[PDB]
């Protein structure tokens, strides 16, 4: 018998919200009778914009070649880069010969204020050379990014791909536990690259991350191994007409600074496991003498 | 039309894009190397490795045209949304001591290579003759070939976490918030 | 354990500030904690103190000049023109502005520097500041869903008397700014308990224990979605015991955050009165100088209950569960008892995971071994008592 | 001896999804 709708108290504020009763009076004895778009044409982003009339687009206050702080407004009405020439023998012929030492770039310099400033986007023949690089929603570098009962564990310990059970690498225990005593159950997250099972206790993790960069299983090559120093950043993979190439002819003191496609300009060389075994024992021997 | 960007320099551009957007890093304003020193190295090196039948004339002409191109087209296509406020504060500091706004001698070779890569985007949308286009493509390919050998000296693999010679300064939280705000 | 002189600073202006509609983090909990303390008869072993507003040029000791000048100039009627500094420091987007913002930061920093000065002059062994507790912000930031970092304002104010300073964060949404400000120096050790899951700070890791002179001297523990009292005891007692047996601090700054209680807007921990009391009780047991500060708490009943309990035990008295009549008599629970019931929510943390954290923490720590400064100018503010014992 | 590493790894890892990464 809570009965909340019966009592409303309309004489004062109502439902957290305030009504117009405070603004319904005007008797005081104090003075004693004496177009625009959501997105942008420069970076395709939403935010603060300046109103325009000659053009139907909107630009940011800090996305212009002569940028101006929003607090100090420009005098009059501001116009875009090409809006200046929008209202207004060819001028190219005299412009080419007007200046010296710029003749091959005269036409390129002519077209500077005839178009709007914009953020930089990589061309249509750069990103796609590496299949790992894909365009983002707003222009991000996309490489790998996208409290209940025990029922989390059956939803994670069974992938229904082959009707089997995934076992962790550090410990050979799935540890699904029992329904009566679920405290012995351990959550397992799988890898997003090789689907390697991993307990949440073996690797120092405490939560599942599903927004942002995908979790990496720590059984791969380091991305930024540090040894003044050296910052290895790989050489990526090339899918453009098999440009990466495969030339196995030496495999000895190769010194190919990593980046091997192991088999049983840029050049992802081919390596075998016999060579890896041989030069491992060679390095072990040379460490034994020193 | 499209110039032969080498795959190493494509990896360099993708790494710079990752640093700018995903890693949130921007280039050094007081860069030890800008376009002036890379073109000085060009004129100091490539002149004596070939004969002189007159190629130095249009070679220096193209260098001057590029230098002029890097000024106005810097603020048009370049400056990823993170770098807009750094451009603003750079021009404010330039105007503080009444110095002329000359942004070519500020940015390094990363922006130079980025401007090189963005040429076919706007070259096609104009009345621009193929006769000069073939020569420009060939000499720009020579430029990328020269940059290949110099890529370790000019874009050395370093990060802005333990030394100040990584040609990069990392973004701050206030700068990250205000750069992508407006 | 041992008898201690506990000092408590409260400002009445802290209570009458509302952050906004639908706002979890709010300052009204401080006034009801003060009312519960006043009505529980704790004044016999307590002195009341008034927090002077923070002076502008001493407030800049942590933050930048422009940030403080903006905070003293910010108000809802001009936030629309303040866009650049609004988005630069995350002000008005995630944390909206309100009347008396600069007043709140001034009185909070004043209370924190008052606690630090009372620690410096040594007349009171323990200083309690519930009015402050803003512990998420940074030098030029209002991130972590607050506005100031007055704990780091008060930590360095007590550096002169206390060379080695130990800080503990026990609530969720840990001290990003607190461990950030004292990263590279071994003088201040920042310990923080939080969950790996995304929070208002977002930061926190097991490998970010320090760089430079502060290397291996800022321990962070990533916890899971809710800890039982016994598991929190087993994860708290050995770590703090090893810290006090190795670091040898001369001061303790305890963050009495109510965000880690059993049920609030953003909290995800499951500690009862016993679980929350052991954090303060353990670090009280060594008797070294202490500064209790509290900023957490999204639900008024739970945070007021735990703050009244902490105020009770800190003076070594038996705090009973019954609540005397006050202005908030029909506020805390149906049965009106001072006990936050732990929810029936699962213990995600593992004893094996806790043991692994213990082992790597021990292996990490085995290798190691301004015109008004230091002033306590204030007023007692106990001449008039606003005890509303009449209906 | 020092040549037993190969079949030790063959028994332990087994699958080539990780063994090749172990070789790397």
């Amino acid at each position: 018998k809570k009965r909340p709708k019966r009592l409303s108290s309309q004489n004062v504020n109502y439902d957290l919200k305030r009504r117009k009763i405070i603004t319904s009076e005007g008797i005081e004895r104090s003075f004693k009778n004496e177009e625009n778009e959501d997105f942008c044409s420069a970076c395709n982003q939403s935010g603060s914009f300046l109103c325009c009339d000659t053009c139907p687009k909107s630009f940011h206050f800090l996305c212009l070649d002569p940028p101006i702080d929003p607090n100090n407004l420009p005098k009059g009405d501001w116009h875009c880069n090409e809006c200046k020439f929008k209202i207004f023998k060819k001028i190219e012929s005299n412009f080419i010969k007007q200046n010296n030492n710029v003749k091959i770039f005269a036409k390129l310099l002519f077209n500077i204020d005839s178009h709007n400033p914009k953020q930089f986007q990589l061309p249509n023949y750069i990103k796609e050379t590496f299949p790992a690089v894909k365009t983002g929603s707003r222009g991000q570098y996309s490489d790998e990014n996208d409290t209940k009962l025990d029922s989390y564990n059956p939803d994670t310990h069974i992938d229904s791909n082959s009707g089997k059970f995934l076992i962790c690498y550090k410990c050979n225990q799935t540890r699904l536990g029992s329904w009566s005593h679920p405290e012995n159950s351990r959550l397992i997250m799988t890898c997003d690259y090789c689907q390697t099972p991993w307990h949440l206790d073996c690797v120092p993790r405490a939560s599942f991350k599903n927004l942002g960069s995908k979790w990496k299983c720590p059984l791969h090559s380091p991305t930024k191994v540090y040894k003044n120093y050296k910052v290895w950043k790989k050489q990526r993979l090339i899918n453009k007409k098999n440009q990466l190439y495969y030339e196995p002819l030496q495999k000895i003191g190769y010194q190919n600074n990593g980046n091997i496609q192991i088999i049983p300009d840029f050049k992802i060389t081919q390596i075998d496991e016999n060579s890896i075994k041989y030069d491992f024992f060679d390095k072990i021997y040379k460490s034994k003498m020193v | 039309i499209s110039l032969q960007i080498p795959i190493k320099l494509k990896s360099v551009l993708v790494d710079d894009w990752e640093y700018v957007t995903k890693d949130k890093k921007i280039c050094r304003l007081p860069a030890d190397v800008t376009v002036e020193m890379v073109l000085n190295k060009y004129e100091h090196e490539v002149s004596q490795e070939l004969e002189s039948p007159g190629s130095q004339s249009q070679l220096s002409e193209y260098c001057a045209g590029l230098k002029l191109y890097f000024d106005k087209c810097l603020g048009n296509m370049l400056l990823y949304r993170l770098e807009r406020l750094q451009y603003d504060e750079l021009l404010k500091k330039s105007s503080k001591d009444q110095k002329p706004l000359v942004p070519i001698r500020i940015y390094g070779a990363i922006h130079l290579l980025r401007l090189i890569s963005v040429l076919p985007e706007l070259i096609s949308s104009t009345t621009m003759d193929l006769q000069s286009c073939q020569l420009l493509i060939k000499q720009t390919e020579d430029f990328l070939v020269w940059l290949l050998m110099h890529v370790d000296e000019y874009f050395n693999d370093k990060d802005p976490n333990r030394s100040d010679d990584a040609l990069y300064v990392n973004t701050s939280s206030q700068y990250e918030g205000v750069a992508l705000g407006m | 354990s041992d008898k201690r002189r506990v000092a408590y600073f409260y400002d009445a202006d802290v209570g009458n500030y509302a952050y906004g509609a639908g706002h979890p983090m709010k300052p009204h909990r401080i006034r009801m904690a003060h009312s519960l303390i006043m009505n529980y008869g704790l004044y016999k072993k307590m002195e009341i103190y008034r927090a002077k507003p923070a002076t502008k040029q001493e407030m800049c000791q942590f933050h930048t000049d422009e940030y403080i000048d903006f905070l003293s100039r910010v108000t809802p009627d001009n936030l629309e023109m303040f866009k650049r500094e609004s988005v630069k420091f995350n002000v008005g987007d995630d944390c909206p502005v309100f009347d008396g913002l600069y007043e709140y930061c001034s009185i909070s920093g004043g209370g924190s520097m008052e606690g630090a000065a009372r620690l410096n002059r040594g007349k009171c062994d323990v200083a309690v500041n519930y009015a402050g507790g803003l512990h998420h912000a940074k030098k030029s930031e209002a991130s972590g869903f607050c506005y100031l970092n007055d704990i780091v304002l008060g930590i360095i104010e007590l550096l002169r008397y206390h060379p080695r300073v130990l800080y503990i964060d026990i609530d969720v949404h840990h001290g990003d700014g607190v461990e950030e400000a004292f990263y590279t120096t071994d003088r201040v050790m920042t310990c923080s308990f939080h969950k790996y899951g995304e929070f208002f700070p977002g930061t926190g890791e097991l490998r970010d224990i320090g760089v430079g002179a502060g290397k291996n001297y800022a321990v962070n523990v990533p916890l899971r979605d809710g800890i039982d009292d016994a598991t929190y005891r087993s994860v708290f007692e050995p770590v703090i015991k090893k810290i006090m047996e190795w670091y040898q601090p001369s001061a303790v700054v305890l963050q009495c955050g109510g965000d880690s209680l059993s049920g609030d807007r953003l909290g995800c921990f499951n500690l009862s009165m016993e679980g929350h009391a052991n954090c303060v009780n353990y670090v009280k047991s060594f008797g070294i100088p202490m500064m209790v500060v509290g900023g957490g708490g999204y639900t008024m009943r739970n945070v007021a209950r735990t703050w009244c309990f902490e105020t009770g035990l800190l003076n070594n008295v038996v705090l009973d569960k019954d609540l005397p009549y006050n202005e908030y008599y029909e506020y805390y629970g149906p049965d009106y008892k001072l006990s936050v019931r732990p929810s029936n929510m699962f213990n995600v943390n593992t004893p094996e995971y806790l043991d692994k954290v213990m082992t790597n923490i021990f292996a990490n720590l085995e290798n190691t071994k301004e015109e008004d400064s230091a002033e306590a100018k204030d007023t007692k503010g106990g001449s008039q008592y606003a005890r509303d014992l009449h209906v | 001896e020092e040549v037993t590493f190969f079949e030790k790894a063959k028994r332990y890892i087994g699958n080539k999804h990780l063994y090749t990464e172990f070789l790397k």
